[PDB]
């Protein structure tokens, strides 16, 4: 099952809500961030309870995004890489900080494009819900904004430049449905 | 022979000593399948293990450092502190504009950064420039060109470790020279390919970058590679990369240093079973006349790009 194309999911992430320092943790080297696993964990826990220990087994709306729990049960390879995201320039995190943070979809099969809306559904999940804690009672609220896609087809590795194409900044994920379709090359 | 430019991202972390070209090479490897299939490869296994690497080197604008050649002759005991040679500095140490024998103190005091990378005359202004130093001496000059941090992390019961992190400066880069030792375009492209996919894959662990540029040598390098020049019949030769020996080549290794390669530990279950490895020489080793490598075998690779050494 050859690679057909990247498609990253560049934004910002911003704070409603202050926060402590599991959701954001600050570097070794001293740099603030949020964990790219506890994000994309967090995302994992609502997109699978919209659906009724982490799922594992091959083929499932869920398990092709962010990869089965056992990696003995992989059918198809993972999708879904999230970067963690670093705290921007301009113990506790104050409101309104923004950590720029990003999102590599793997695209195989033409039908991976409800595997991103998938998980661009679980971002909305997250953003009117709670990035910290699970459940019953989680903490410190939190706002996408400022989104682009850029789509690097099989075609831009192998040379071609111009193949790279890139959309314009949307304020919020319901504007990404669409700019998600006037991109899709392979 | 080209050279790959990698510019890491601004807030990126590495984990890997450098990073040998082995792992680069199972990183072209491991990208070739991910872009071609399991198949693809194994149908051209015999024309990407014959490829020549580098190890991952650094990159300072355009001072291109490669590692410190293992000649005795460059041995107070602050000499034992250095490990790298601007490709300038080091081309001068073949056309003798540099004098590593009687003009040591020179060397050490006006052209040595951070007491371990040695560079040119003509290339000390632009460093001053670059990281604002006003020290008439660049001793008297402490730059941050890497951040190391070790951290404990364990494999929550296992075994405790540490992995070191290492942040590069935003005037440093990463770079490695290849050799594709063929023609064939319709590979070579896939080639490029596979080292340009590294740009979202990473190395290391993972690192990410923002660009992965495969451009031509710089003109030092070029100068001093082409095999139509004066340094072709030079009779020595350093290894810019990891090599692992076969029968022949076991005569032409004259000074070097060793190290082993290997594998994971895969559990507990395997303490019982011993740990067999696969020794190679150094990236800064000399041999004579030259050196061709091998492959072992998940693949090892050991042909390291050569680099034409004078004593
Ligand atoms: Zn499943």
């Amino acid at each position: 099952l050859t690679l057909k194309g990247k498609v990253i999911l560049e934004g910002i992430i911003e704070l409603e809500t202050g926060m402590h320092i599991n959701p954001v943790i600050r570097d070794a080297f001293g740099r603030i961030l949020i964990p790219g696993s506890s994000l994309k964990g967090k995302i994992r826990a609502l997109l699978e309870r919209k659906d009724g220990l982490p799922h594992d087994c091959g083929e499932c709306e869920i398990c092709k995004i962010f990869g089965p729990h056992d990696s003995k049960n992989i059918k198809e390879p993972v999708r879904v890489i999230v970067r963690d995201a670093y705290l921007q320039p301009e113990e506790r995190v104050v409101a309104g900080s923004k950590f720029k943070f990003e999102v590599v979809f793997n695209i195989y099969k033409e039908s991976d494009k409800e595997l991103i809306k998938k998980f661009i559904e679980g971002m909305k999940l997250l953003e009117d819900d709670y990035l910290g804690g699970s459940g019953s009672r989680g903490y410190g609220k939190i706002k996408f904004r400022d989104i682009k896609l850029i789509c690097k087809p099989k075609e831009y590795y192998e040379g071609n430049e111009n193949s790279k194409k890139e959309s314009d900044e949307v304020e919020s994920l319901n504007e990404l449905e669409s700019e998600l379709d006037k991109i899709w090359g392979g | 022979m080209k050279m790959v430019v990698l510019k890491p991202k601004i807030n990126s972390k590495f984990h890997f000593k450098i990073f040998h070209s082995n792992s680069l090479f199972s990183a072209i490897v491991n990208n070739y399948i991910k872009l071609y299939g399991r198949e693809d490869l194994e149908k051209n296994i015999e024309k990407i293990k014959n490829i020549r690497l580098s190890s991952l080197l650094y990159k300072i604008k355009n001072i291109y450092l490669i590692p410190k050649p293992e000649h005795p002759e460059f041995y107070p005991k602050d000499i034992k502190k250095i490990q790298f040679f601007s490709i300038k500095a080091y081309k001068e140490l073949l056309d003798n504009e540099l004098d590593w024998k009687n003009k040591i103190k020179h060397i050490v005091d006006y052209q040595t950064i951070n007491k371990s990378i040695v560079i040119s005359e003509k290339e000390i202004e632009e460093i001053k420039r670059i990281f604002g130093i006003k020290a008439e001496k660049l001793k008297h000059a402490k730059i941050s060109l890497i951040s190391k941090h070790l951290e404990q992390k364990v494999a929550d019961k296992g075994q405790l470790y540490n992995i070191e992190f290492i942040k590069l400066n935003e005037n440093v880069e990463f770079y490695f020279l290849i050799d594709y030792n063929n023609e064939d375009k319709e590979f070579i492209k896939k080639l490029e390919a596979s080292i340009k996919l590294i740009e979202d894959e990473g190395l290391g662990g993972a690192g990410f970058f923002e660009k992965v540029e495969i451009v031509d040598l710089p003109e030092d390098f070029n100068e001093i590679l082409d095999e139509n020049s004066k340094y072709n019949n030079l009779e020595y030769k350093m290894l810019l990369g990891v090599g692992i020996p076969n029968k022949d080549d076991i005569k032409n290794i004259e000074y070097y240093k060793l190290i082993e390669i290997g594998g994971y530990i895969y559990s507990l279950e395997c303490l019982t079973k011993p740990k067999r490895n696969i020794l190679a020489l150094t990236e800064g080793s000399i041999v004579k006349n030259d050196f061709i490598g091998d492959v072992k075998d998940v693949y090892t690779h050991g042909k390291p790009i050569l680099l034409p050494f004078n004593p």
